């Protein structure tokens, strides 16, 4: 907020003026009538120019800074709603701030505009007959009481009448978001007779409800109607003894009219701004609370006395002196126990997570010290839960790309991954925008722009696991087929963890860890045809 | 500015 | 149009039984009308008076009482309103909830809940303020502005000329900046909904944003949302403060032409000065009244558009067959199927019942296996009377389903949900769901057929404890076991399980195929592997909507 | 504006 500390300023100035220049209406009406007691028009010209000028000036300044304020409130939302949606996603609500912030916004040019005019009405009061202020003064507290306590009991009972009727709501959507087994049950009279049951407590607070309405009212007209009588009988009396003409008295009581208005306001517009900005912090505590030029890797990856863990804690490390290393240009896959959470090693080689022990240098150069930018568009591959976001097809499948495909390259990756014909069937071309979230999506479908995704990047690693799992048999075969039908195995290293052996057959060095380290491995037909663990699953 | 229950 | 005139005529006949009250509301607003027109006609003839102790003292008790009277009745109506209001609003949740209970289940499987929340929670209110709100603030406004014309022509019939002809030049400001205001409002809402859309799709997909680092671009598309709204913002923040120094521009032109004018015709002679003061509290006066009948004349047609749109719900005719009145004493529990074939209205053109055919006996445990796509599932619903045959007949001893009574027949025929869904409600009121009543001895014995006590027994107070929300509190397998209880409670006389053995014990499933409420009653039991086989007196296959 | 009920 302080980088708008000038223009804000600004405004804090011509409020000021415009609290200055609309106090000419009151003044010069009463001077009107001192006129008309004691009757040259000269002077008559003289106060409607002043009254008139000052009056258009102030409404101008009002507007000039009303304008200035809002447009520099409308940034600073802005800015903040970025910033916190921008936390909370590197984070791994949103629509409290947007809700709030405009509240906050209008109450506090209220409150602020409201205390300016009524320390200006105040001033000009004292000034004028300290007598009549100080009276006013010391009458205020005794008859803005009363209304105050009423106004409260009948807040509260407006809020849990509305709190009821939110209660009554819910009691009827579960209801009625079930109603194959209520028809099974037949139990569509217990839902009505919950109903008018859950209403016929409502109909209670009504009443008092509605009491309290009457009441306040009252006691609003009553408090109202006391104020001005009780400064109208000094003031004549003043008047009838001679010490004060009647335009000073009109002037006067003019002044303490707006006086009243103004503190009214005040009062009611409080507490909101008292909420909102004790809202605020919540929003705030939750807010608060360089790499290596990369040119080419050749695929080779190692790893030695490698370890990590959950964010939660070390203590849940999945691995422990880890030795995986898939040869470039080579394909191998991996198993282990279903517990043993071997999966975050994928996300070890994606630079998701620091290594715990150890190094995991791959190609002659440290993992973490890549650029981020050119390492995640060179290492990534299909996730283990496809799925289709919003965006349209031709942009679904190349998210998280620097630069747009061509049509031609597109086509292309979609073909090699297989999913030329899924684009091609689909209406309208690529330019089809798929359902948000995968909601109108297919596992086939699914899995082809997931490959595709993969593959339009031309990786330099694949860790694609998981993505047979949910597509078919027919799509699982056909993207085997794809993998081992690759130019020279696809010239690049391949560390799938496959979930059928049916790809794990053509691996070129299969493995199986225990224990958060690679216990087992060697050749499948060795593997499958010995002592090995892939012999025993296969015989089991 | 000026206040409007709205 | 005519429709308006419909829904008013409805409105109005929605709220007859209030008269009693709409009677003491409508006198007591007259009242305060008459009192609050007079006050400033009293005040000019004390000013006057001042510049005879017997007419000002008439004059001003006069003017005491009328101010405490119009005091008195402007609470008094208040309160009958808002009384009258929320009687209006109770009324009519109450129709809108039980017309809905009665509908087909395709409707419930086409509409969303958020359409049905939406109508049950925000239009039955805004409906709900038409005639206590719009239709009192407008007779009031109108017949005051009446009035106060009526006393200035009076008072002065040159001065009023010029009002009369200064109101259009207000009525057409206020008129078109409601037009604007009310259409930056939801241009201003569709803004914000596709920018919370953004942050919706975010999370959808997470782990495939963290997994390819994309966080740098959906920031700059919630910026740019965040930037689309931002100019709307501030277009309205502008029109407003351009309409408020419009408005006071023109008033101090028109105080000062009138101050003017009444000044000159004082000084003629024709005039006095406690005239002009009323006269000059009278013009000010009329002003907010000409606006604010405007705008509520503006604000009544959203509320008749919100009545129409609730109304369109509970005038809808449903689509279940003719009601039933058969109910025997002693069902035999025979079943047959006839030529059965069936497709969803939702998805028609599409069967996935091919001329089923099959029959069942009392004794003879029938297993259904095969995927079909999950077509099991709809074999079982169409057997309840939830969906009817569009080819072919389903009879229960040689007499259609749907020729049985509603609540007879879901008392000898009962199945258990694939997926089983509890109540918020206590665990008694989880096992006796449907019954009028029940002894917690039956519940005790309902509860071990499905050995469900050996979690029931351990909770305090026994079966009156409280449910979780939708059996939050509840495991996979212990919320099969309560459903299972929630069967045999009834006595069945046909059961159906939809795969129940897939989380509960494959014993207990046999216990319950082979207990007295399965020793002659009629069991089907849908499986979804060979397991059924052990017990099954009659297995039955079915795939592409044909039977094996 | 000026909505009492």
């Amino acid at each position: 907020l302080g980088s708008e500390t000038r223009r804000l300023s600004l405004f804090l100035v011509l409020v000021v003026l415009s609290s200055l220049g609309e106090m000419a209406i009151p003044f010069f009406t009463g001077r009107l009538t001192d006129w008309i007691l004691q009757d040259s028009a000269d002077t008559f010209t003289r106060n409607l120019t002043l009254m008139s000028i000052l009056t258009i000036a102030s409404a101008v300044l009002e507007f000039v800074g009303d304008g200035i304020y809002n447009n520099t409130m409308g940034h600073v939302h802005s800015h903040l709603q970025g910033e916190v949606f921008g936390a909370v996603l590197r984070q791994e609500v949103t629509e409290d701030t947007s809700t709030l912030s405009d509240s906050l916004s209008e109450n506090l040019s209220l409150f602020l505009w409201y205390l300016v005019r009524g320390l200006c009405l105040l001033g000009i009061m004292l000034w004028g007959s300290v007598s009549l202020t100080m009276v006013t003064l010391i009458t205020l507290p005794l008859l803005f009481l009363l209304p105050k306590k009423v106004g409260k009991w009948y807040q509260l009972l407006e809020v849990q009448v509305r709190e009821s009727l939110a209660k009554s709501s819910q009691v009827a959507i579960e209801a009625l978001s079930a109603m194959p087994t209520v028809r099974s049950f037949a139990n569509e009279e217990g839902e009505a007779q919950k109903f008018r049951e859950k209403l016929q407590e409502i109909k209670t607070l009504n009443q008092k409800e509605a009491v309290a309405y009457a009441v306040n009212s009252w006691t609003t007209s009553i408090s109202g109607m006391l104020l001005k009588v009780g400064i109208l009988y000094i003031g004549g009396q003043l008047v009838t003894s001679g010490a004060v003409s009647s335009g000073n008295l009109v002037t006067f009581v003019l002044y303490q009219m707006q006086f009243t208005q103004a503190v009214e306001v005040l009062l009611s517009i409080y507490p909101r701004v008292q909420k909102a900005v004790g809202s605020s912090e919540k929003i705030f505590e939750y807010l608060d609370r360089g790499l290596l030029t990369p040119l080419h890797l050749e695929g080779l990856v190692q790893f030695q006395d490698v370890s990590f863990a959950y964010p939660n804690r070390p203590d849940v490390l999945v691995l422990q002196g880890l030795t995986f290393t898939l040869r470039p240009g080579e394909v191998t896959a991996l198993v282990g126990p279903n517990g043993s959470g071997k999966s975050t090693v994928a996300a070890l080689l994606q630079n998701l997570y620091q290594p715990t022990g150890g190094q995991l240098l791959l190609d002659g150069k440290p993992l973490p010290q890549y650029e981020h930018r050119y390492l995640h568009r060179q290492v990534a591959a299909v996730g283990q839960e496809p799925q289709v976001f919003g965006r349209s097809l031709q942009e679904n499948i190349a998210y998280g790309l620097t630069q747009k495909p061509t049509m031609e390259e597109i086509t292309a990756a979609a073909v090699k991954s297989g999913a030329h014909s899924f684009i091609s069937g689909l209406p309208q071309g690529y330019d089809t925008e798929v359902d948000e979230a995968g909601s109108q999506l297919s596992g086939g479908q699914r899995q082809a722009v997931a490959l595709a995704r993969a593959l339009i990047r031309k990786p330099c690693v694949l860790i694609l696991d998981d993505a047979t799992s949910a597509l078919d048999a027919n799509s699982q075969l056909q993207v085997e087929q794809l993998l081992y039908e690759s130019p020279e195995r696809y010239s690049r290293s391949v560390l799938l963890i496959t979930q059928h052996l049916s790809l794990v057959e053509q691996a070129d060095h299969i493995l199986f860890l225990e224990g958060g380290a690679i216990r087992e491995g060697g050749t499948h037909q060795q593997l499958m045809e010995k002592k090995g663990c892939y012999w025993a699953m296969v015989q089991a | 500015r000026r206040y409007s229950t709205e | 149009q005519v429709n308006n005139k419909v829904l008013m005529w409805r409105l109005l006949k929605l709220s007859r039984p209030d008269l009693p009250l709409l009677v003491a509301a409508f006198f007591f607003l007259v009242l305060a009308v008459l009192g609050e027109t007079l006050i400033p006609h009293y005040s000019g003839r004390v000013i006057d008076i001042l510049g005879d102790p017997h007419a000002f003292a008439s004059a001003i008790f006069f003017m005491c009482l009328f101010s405490f009277g119009s005091s008195l009745s402007a609470g008094c109506r208040g309160g009958c309103f808002t009384y009258t209001m929320s009687r209006i609003n109770l009324r009519i949740r109450e129709q809108l909830f039980s017309s809905l209970l009665r509908q087909d289940l395709g409707f419930f499987q086409e509409t969303k809940t958020g359409e049905l929340n939406s109508r049950l929670s925000s239009d039955t209110t805004l409906m709900s303020n038409w005639l206590p709100l719009n239709a009192n603030v407008l007779l009031r406004s109108l017949v005051k502005v009446v009035g106060l014309y009526g006393f200035m022509l009076s008072i002065s019939p040159r001065l009023t000329l010029l009002s009369l002809l200064h109101m259009p030049f207000t009525i057409a400001a206020e008129k078109v900046y409601n037009t604007r205001h009310q259409e930056v409002l939801r241009e201003i809402q569709d803004a914000v909904a596709r920018a919370g859309q953004v942050v919706r799709e975010a999370v959808g997909g997470l782990q495939t944003v963290r997994s390819f680092g994309a966080e740098e671009h959906e920031v700059c598309r919630y910026k740019e949302a965040l930037e689309q709204c931002r100019q709307l913002y501030w277009r309205r923040d502008l029109e407003r403060a351009l309409y408020l120094l419009v408005r006071r521009v023109l008033h101090l032109g028109v105080q000062m032409l009138m101050l003017s004018c009444g000044l000159q015709q004082m000084q003629d002679g024709e005039l006095t000065q406690g005239s002009l003061l009323s006269f000059m509290i009278y013009q000010e006066s009329v002003g907010s009244y000409v606006q604010t009948l405007v705008y509520i004349y503006g604000d009544m047609l959203s509320n008749v558009g919100a009545a129409e749109k609730v109304f369109s719900y509970m005038d809808r005719q449903p689509n279940l067959p003719s009601p039933g009145t058969l109910a025997p004493t002693t069902l035999q529990g025979v079943v047959k199927f006839q030529d059965v074939s069936f497709a969803y209205p939702n998805r028609p053109d599409r069967p996935v019942l091919k001329g089923l055919t099959f029959t069942l006996r009392p004794g003879e445990v029938t297993a259904l296996v095969g995927p079909n796509g999950s077509g099991k599932s709809t074999v079982a619903a169409l057997l309840q009377n939830l969906y009817q045959p569009t080819g072919g007949q389903v009879l229960l001893d040689e007499k259609p389903i749907s020729q049985y009574e509603h609540c007879y027949l879901h008392s000898q025929v009962v199945s258990v949900g694939q997926e089983p869904v509890l109540f918020s409600g206590s665990v008694r009121n989880n096992i006796a769901y449907g019954l009028q009543s029940c002894e917690d001895d039956k519940v005790m014995a309902a509860a071990q057929a499905a050995h469900a006590d050996d979690f029931i027994q351990e909770m305090e107070h026994g079966i009156y404890t409280d449910v979780g929300e939708k059996g939050s509190q509840l495991a996979a397998g212990q919320k099969q076991r309560l459903a299972i209880a929630r069967a045999l409670v009834r006595d069945p006389r046909v059961l159906i399980l939809d795969e129940a053995t897939s989380a509960l014990d494959v014993q207990c499933e046999q216990a319950l195929q082979d207990w007295n409420s399965r020793g002659d009653r009629t069991v089907l039991v849908i499986a979804h592997r060979l397991q059924t086989v052990q017990r099954a007196h009659q297995i039955l296959v079915l795939q592409e909507g044909k039977l094996q």
